[PDB]
């Protein structure tokens, strides 16, 4: 039988009997109200259940129903536009069906609707008797205008097709494929189920190559991320985190977005769930909602602690499911510190040894196993394809102390740090990225991509980072030397560093021409700024030895029009100017500055 | 003789908690025996007997306890402790952290089955290591010389180039060929690719054995991974007479897995929550190195460490330095200055250097030049620390000599680039050139008979 009975209750811990043959970390339903919990010990016919919800009013001799599964996700059509908690409860259906502002104890709405009918097309050259393997696409559901929801055979399933449905409209409970292996059948609907803590398998796991574009000049130029990459951001109040989330959501070369709240303040979660449905992007010359390619996992700080800890495992398992369709998925975790605190509470409730700063002994192993699921892959199964998951994960060091075990482990693992900074945000400098602390390690991997597609960019990035370092090195010296007595080469460095800092690194995302700065615009601007730097340096160095030498004042007096045209480059607009027009204008400034410097040489 | 009597199988699992499964009604339990578990879904897992008492045996399961149950799970007891099949075919193979192949080749045909735990070598039968290896890295060869048969770990931290240094050492090691046995615990796929790529790019791969446990693989494999690797090095060295270099990649992943295992048994904690016996445990790995009487072969160990928050007083680098014959120290402050290799000589040591160098071994000056370079570098650091308080105008010309030596030492002696392969003699003469800056009466580690022979060149 699937029923055992409650022997004893003490806090969230339930102990149940007749539980013989129940398995470690299975989920159960406890009591007449069917509270969820998981099995944490076995002893004889008894089990100990860690109940997730409130055990108040549970009684001895209550039923316990065993579910044959560990913690697992329903994966199938109806994920796009969904709101889930950390254990996949559909928060927007629970509200609609209950007509209540609360979440009931023991609510049991299924994660995906078994009510809606989905428009299904088979693979058209599959036939009865075909040989089929895990990851094989056997149909498509036309879920919305953006996502073809590819129906795939589960991993660990295989055989000979005994039946496949004709085209039509089906429930998530209708069997659409049947197959046989060793004379044993399997019947399959559109929805599969997968354990959150098991990595979804792939044919091969591949080096990351192509950039993830954000549309931001800083980020995309100075500190690039690859598709399949791993990134951290400092998650703190004044720093302006929303530019990352909105750039990824609206403008990135992702196909799909997964957003995870780990344990946020009630009112902070409400702003994300307010703003995300209202965002839009333009596709084939038509405006589309962001929620056609997006799903949200949401957890306020009073949701069950097991949901707070499961939250990132639900979000990555949902991401790995769309990777397997051959899409590129971006994942955002709202703070991984709020997850590590739930991990500390659970291990504290279990009375585990307090290791480092009260965190469990496995904290670093859990974070390494999480970020290890990022990457480009060659998918399982027959239609040859590649996909990827990229992780961005915020982290919240106490008072900026990076020696914190969670922050230290995170920055020990991730390959990019986008150091958003309150001290820059207070200057109205946007985006707030600290270009002295921020870094990317993917530059040896991206080399052969830039080399092929842009070619001149790698030298330009190198000189730009040097100018932005020399202007830090000069920042003390200028206070002693009094600006005027400085070398003309170094006055050129200071005031081209000002040009880069004010007109290249700043990008006002509310202005129509700079919402999204494409990479040809981004290299075009930097090419001209560094060309002017080289020419200004050459004009001084040609004459400084004994002539009536060139000075940075002479250059500003002789070329102030060109120096204004350079500050004017950011206003060029891909909505109204063609790529060829922007290229022609930036080439014309390069002719004009050559004619101006040749009139001084 | 062979185990000719048949194996017992049991459904008598009486309880499950943490990584531990507890059988009862077991016929004459054997401590440290291996057990094979078949789960209800037909998945196989393995575990080892961690305790016995009457009819009960306690098993730790290497792949974890998730999905095990008290009724359908079945355990087969092998009659024996953990042994690994070993042959000279294992060079040019890739294995996972439990010794199963991952290169699409076959399983090993054993030349023998060896106990994974090894066996302590008698101190009477040890030969003291005295043949210097030239790594060609000047910061190692000139100031921390490595004898063939030493234990000398690389103490590093997250983001530093300890992979690249360890690859350069494997690429350049020779006497003034090695077989390589390489173990990885808890590595990311880009680290696993880097080594496998470099060994194939240098053509060396037909003479390398790899054991890989990656960051997503089971944690409890990590505590047998270095014992599989060192058992392979002991066959190759002490039966097939080869010279073996053993690389153990991130021992901090081994120590973290050991803490996680021990925390579940509630054994007495030491500092920072590590097991009270961690010194002994690490010593059973690091003492599996050296030369022995009457056999040509040798094992050299170069374990790689990540220091948590760069703290050398943390139990992992601390208890390792108490056992190993020195350390090479990779410094974040040199790495941030774009120097390669980032080897800061002051926290670094080699103990076996003292007898592997000098007349007949290398050159007569080597023991004097090395000690004077340490003295001038320590004093140069003290003057640079004084300058930060009082400013340059306070410094006497004698302070400015040490502060000029400091700049030239880090550019000429330390900095090298990834494929440069200096002789010991280049390293020694690059040594004398920096020492030549100082008027000879300042060179107070060096006796008159050395100064009057080598300084005037």
């Amino acid at each position: 039988s699937t029923f055992g009975y409650v022997h004893g209750v003490s806090g969230p811990v339930v102990t149940a009997c007749d539980m013989a043959g129940a398995a470690m970390y299975e989920l159960v339903r406890v009591g007449h109200s069917e509270l969820v919990g998981e099995i944490i010990r076995l002893e004889g016919d008894m089990a100990t259940i860690q109940v997730y919800e409130e055990t108040s009013g549970v009684s001895v001799g209550d039923p316990v129903l065993r579910t044959g599964k560990p913690l697992s996700v329903e994966l199938g059509p109806g994920i796009m536009g969904a709101i889930f908690d950390g254990i996949q409860r559909p928060l927007s259906d629970i509200s609609s069906q209950t007509q209540s502002i609360y979440i009931p104890r023991g609510v049991n709405v299924s994660a995906l609707s078994r009510d809606i009918k989905w428009e299904f097309i088979p693979s058209k050259n599959l036939r009865v008797g075909s040989h089929i393997t895990g990851g094989d696409i056997y149909g498509i559901v036309n879920e919305n205008s953006l996502i073809k929801h590819k129906i795939m055979l589960p991993p660990r399933s295989r055989g000979s097709v005994t039946y496949i449905a004709p085209p039509g409209n089906y429930d998530a409970s209708d069997v659409v494929l049947e197959l046989e292996f060793e004379g044993v059948k399997e019947k399959l609907s559109m929805v599969q189920v997968w354990p959150v803590r098991q990595v979804r398998p792939v044919t091969e796991k591949l080096p990351a190559n192509h950039p993830l574009l954000t549309g931001q000049r800083v980020l995309d130029a100075l500190f690039p991320c690859v598709q399949g990459g791993t990134t951290a951001i400092p998650g703190a109040f004044g720093c302006g985190k929303t530019v990352i989330s909105q750039s990824l959501s609206k403008y990135s070369n992702s196909d799909v977005i997964i957003y995870v709240g780990c344990g946020e303040r009630g009112n902070e979660m409400s702003e994300v769930l307010r703003d995300f449905p209202e965002l839009t992007m333009e596709v084939d010359g038509k405006v589309e909602s962001i929620m056609k390619r997006t799903a949200l996992v949401a957890n306020t700080s009073n949701m069950p602690v097991a949901a707070r800890e499961a939250s990132i495992y639900t979000g990555i398992t949902l991401s790995e499911y769309f990777r397997d369709m051959g899409y590129h998925v971006s994942m955002m975790a709202d703070s991984t510190s709020r997850w590590a605190e739930a991990l500390r509470e659970i291990s504290g409730r279990l009375a585990e040894m307090p290791a480092d700063s009260g965190y469990p002994a496995y904290l670093g192993a859990r974070l390494a196993s999480f970020y290890e699921r990022a990457g480009r892959v060659k998918c399982l199964g027959n239609p040859e394809r590649e996909g990827s998951v990229s992780i961005v994960g915020a982290v919240s060091p106490p008072g900026g102390d990076f020696s914190d075990p969670v922050t230290s482990a995170t920055l020990g693992i991730v390959q990019v740090f986008w150091g958003l900074d309150k001290k820059l945000a207070q200057r109205k400098h946007f985006p707030s990225v600290n270009w002295l602390i921020s870094y990317s390690k993917y530059m040896r991997a991206l080399d052969e991509y830039y080399d092929k597609h842009f070619t001149e960019f790698v030298p330009l990035r190198t000189k730009a980072k040097e100018i932005l370092q020399e202007e830090e090195d000069l920042a003390e010296i200028v206070q002693l030397v009094g600006k005027a007595s400085l070398a003309e080469t170094d006055k050129i460095t200071l005031e081209v560093a000002k040009l880069i800092k004010d007109d290249f690194l700043q990008q006002n995302g509310y202005t129509p021409y700079d919402r999204f700065c494409p990479f040809y615009k981004t290299v075009g601007m930097l090419s001209n700024m560094i060309s002017f730097y080289d020419m200004a340096r050459r004009a001084v160095e040609t004459t400084a030895q004994s002539d009536n030498k060139i000075t940075w004042s002479i250059i500003r007096e002789h070329m102030g029009e060109i120096l204004y045209k350079l500050s004017s480059m950011k206003f060029k607009d891909p909505v109204k100017d063609g790529e060829a027009k922007i290229k022609a204008d930036y080439a014309q400034l390069l002719e004009d500055m050559q004619n101006a410097f040749r009139s001084l040489e | 003789n062979y185990l000719s009597q048949p194996r017992l199988t049991y459904k008598t699992v009486s309880g499950v908690n943490g990584p531990l499964v507890i059988l009862d009604h077991v016929k004459f339990p054997r401590y440290a025996e291996i057990v094979h578990l078949t789960l209800p879904d037909g998945t196989k897992r393995s575990g080892q007997v961690l305790e016995v008492s009457g009819s009960k045996a306690v098993v730790q399961v290497f792949e974890g306890t998730s999905g095990i149950d008290a009724k359908k799970t079945s355990c087969e007891f092998t009659g024996d402790i953990l042994r690994t099949p070993v042959s000279e075919d294992m060079l040019g193979r890739v294995f996972n952290g439990s010794g199963k192949p991952i290169d699409r080749g076959p399983v090993v045909l054993a030349e023998d089955f060896l106990d994974i735990m090894g066996q302590p070598i008698n101190p009477q039968c040890r030969i003291y290591p005295e043949e210097m290896i030239q790594t060609g890295i000047s910061a190692i060869d000139g100031m921390n010389s490595i004898a063939r048969g030493q234990k000398i770990p690389i103490f590093s931290a997250a983001g530093l180039p300890h992979n690249e240094i360890a690859a350069q050492i494997c690429r350049q090691a020779g006497l003034v060929n090695f077989a390589i046995v390489f173990a990885a615990m808890g590595v990311n796929m880009e680290t696993a690719r880097f080594f496998k790529s470099d060994f194939e790019e240098n053509g060396s791969m037909d003479n390398v054995c790899l054991f890989l446990n990656l960051a997503n693989d089971p944690t409890i494999e990590r505590i047998i991974t270095p014992r599989l690797a060192l058992t392979t090095a002991e066959f190759l060295a002490y039966q097939c007479e080869k010279h073996v270099l053993v690389i153990l990649t991130d021992m901090s992943s081994y120590a973290e897995a050991l803490r996680e295992v021990s925390a579940a048994r509630e054994e007495v904690p030491g500092r920072r929550g590590f097991p009270g016996y961690m010194y002994t445990d690490l010593a059973t790995i690091y003492e599996r190195a050296g030369r022995v009487e009457g056999r040509n072969g040798s094992i050299t160990q170069i374990p790689i460490l990540t220091m948590p928050n760069d703290d050398i007083t943390h139990p992992i680098p601390d208890l390792t330095g108490y056992i190993t014959e020195g350390q090479i120290y990779v410094d974040r402050q040199l790495h941030n200055r774009q120097i390669y290799p980032p080897i800061n000589v002051l926290p670094s040591l080699s103990r076996l250097m003292k007898s592997a160098i000098g007349e007949g071994m290398t050159r007569k000056d080597h023991a004097d030049v090395s000690n004077q370079l340490y003295a001038c570098y320590a004093i140069g650091k003290d003057v640079q620390a004084m300058k930060a308080v009082v400013g340059e105008e306070a410094l006497t010309s004698d302070d400015l000599l040490y502060l000029e030596f400091l700049q030239k030492f880090e550019k000429n002696f330390i900095t090298q680039g990834p494929y440069e392969n200096r002789t010991v003699y280049e390293t020694l003469d690059i040594g004398w050139q920096l020492l030549r800056i100082f008027p000879k009466e300042m060179l107070k580690r060096i006796p008159q008979s050395t100064l009057s022979e080598f300084y005037p060149r």
